[PDB]
């Protein structure tokens, strides 16, 4: 779920 | 002997670029946190939570106190990962890396940066909360029932020693960039270009610390030793979170 937040914030 | 040559001016422009990007990404800086904690600000005085009654009154400005505080802690962490990800995008060369490696660097990095920067909001008494509007005491956190009572204590112990280095925002902006570009995170595809960015960031950090700290000649070495102790803080922290998940965010849901 850490990845979920990171990937979205990188977009 | 140190010279102001083209190479050093580029390290200073890199330091300025990271500072500017740090100020844009993180609403509450150490400079502002320190002015609040020392009562040298014209800005609103934070509400102090020092006991159960001040917490009830303070929730004004889940059933159990310990679990509501743990929930605030968890939601603020989600926000923090977003701010750190936004800062990471500004580090030269970062967005040029394999996206999978950008995600790995931030996944294994954000906890070390969160506790580095939380030290900026801490003194011996407690921690600034809700962007400097509240202050929660170390002893009040410690008073919460097991296993919540010992959750923040290792971050305070780290902060006491970390804050004695007297880093400012200019120092921290480069230090946090060095942490993010760690070539030793598990499951990186392409290590060499991460270490090449880290090398240049280490050079910029060393120069920063020499110009900014005339009274600690080995501050660079001392700061690297801390990146070592942050690893251990994050290990204990992850372990305590596994324990709590086995024993007890709007954006996550979406």
């Amino acid at each position: 779920g850490l990845e979920a937040i990171i990937r979205k914030a990188l977009m | 002997h140190m010279q102001l040559n083209p190479e050093s001016a580029d390290l200073r422009a890199l330091a300025k670029h990271l500072y500017d990007s740090y100020i844009k990404s993180f609403p509450l800086t150490k400079a502002k946190a320190r002015a609040i904690l020392t009562g040298k600000t014209t800005d609103k005085s934070p509400f102090v939570i020092y006991d159960m009654n001040s917490l009830m009154m303070g929730e004004d400005k889940s059933k159990e106190v310990a679990i509501r505080i743990f929930q605030g802690c968890q939601f603020r962490s989600v926000e923090a990962v977003q701010e750190i990800t936004e800062y990471a995008k500004s580090i030269p060369g970062f967005v040029n890396l394999d996206l999978n490696d950008q995600v790995t660097l931030l996944k294994y990095g954000v906890h070390e940066i969160i506790y580095t920067m939380l030290a900026s909001l801490m003194n011996k008494d407690g921690v600034l909360i809700s962007e400097g509007q509240g202050f929660m005491t170390r002893e009040f956190l410690k008073s919460l029932r097991k296993p919540f009572g010992d959750f923040m204590e290792p971050k305070f112990e780290f902060a006491v020693k970390f804050n004695a280095l007297e880093l400012d925002d200019s120092d921290l902006a480069i230090f946090i960039a060095v942490i993010i570009l760690s070539g030793d995170r598990p499951g990186l595809l392409n290590v060499k270009p991460i270490e090449d960015i880290q090398d240049n960031l280490l050079q910029a950090l060393e120069l920063q610390l020499k110009l900014n700290h005339p009274e600690s000649s080995q501050l660079f070495a001392k700061l690297l030793q801390k990146m070592t102790d942050l690893r251990q803080i994050v290990t204990e922290h992850v372990q305590l979170l596994q324990v709590i998940k086995k024993t007890e965010h709007p954006l996550l849901q979406e």
